[PDB]
């Protein structure tokens, strides 16, 4: 007999990216001021997800 | 058996196109820089934080 | 032993390098 047979494979996912100024800090600029204490975390993270 | 010179020379031809491809300034060892340049990001980020 | 049964045929004794000289027996 010839039997045909099904398989299913993931290739991708979706491509997101983050504004960490805008999750973090929003429109303040207190909390950008405030951020800027802790050296370079949101380049890191964007770099990672690009 | 019969066209054992004829396989030997174009042997010998593409032996002296992958060293002429290797040197003409190519980027085809890329994948070998690109860890390279991972660890000195990493490292760097960690002396400057 | 060398027979037509396990070997075959192609060209002429003048294009290979190394060829010698011997007998194929044949079951006739
Ligand atoms: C093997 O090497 C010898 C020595 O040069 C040469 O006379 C002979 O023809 C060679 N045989 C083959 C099959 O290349
Ligand atoms: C095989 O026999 C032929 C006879 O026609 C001769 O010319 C040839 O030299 C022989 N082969 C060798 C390797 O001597």
């Amino acid at each position: 007999s010839i039997s045909i047979t099904t398989e299913v494979m993931p290739v991708s996912m979706a491509k997101t990216s983050v504004d960490c100024n805008m999750y973090i800090c929003g429109d303040s600029t207190e909390c950008a001021n405030l951020l800027l204490q802790y050296g370079s975390f949101c380049t890191q993270l964007n770099r990672a997800l690009s | 058996y019969e066209n054992q010179k004829q396989i030997a020379n174009q042997f010998n031809k593409a032996i002296s196109q992958i060293q002429e491809s290797l040197t003409t300034t190519s980027t085809a060892l890329g994948k070998l820089q690109d860890v390279v340049n991972q660890n000195a990001q990493a490292l760097n980020t960690l002396v400057k934080q | 032993i060398i027979t037509t049964d396990n070997t075959f045929v192609s060209g002429n004794c003048d294009v290979v390098i190394g060829i010698i000289n011997n007998t194929v027996y044949d079951p006739l």
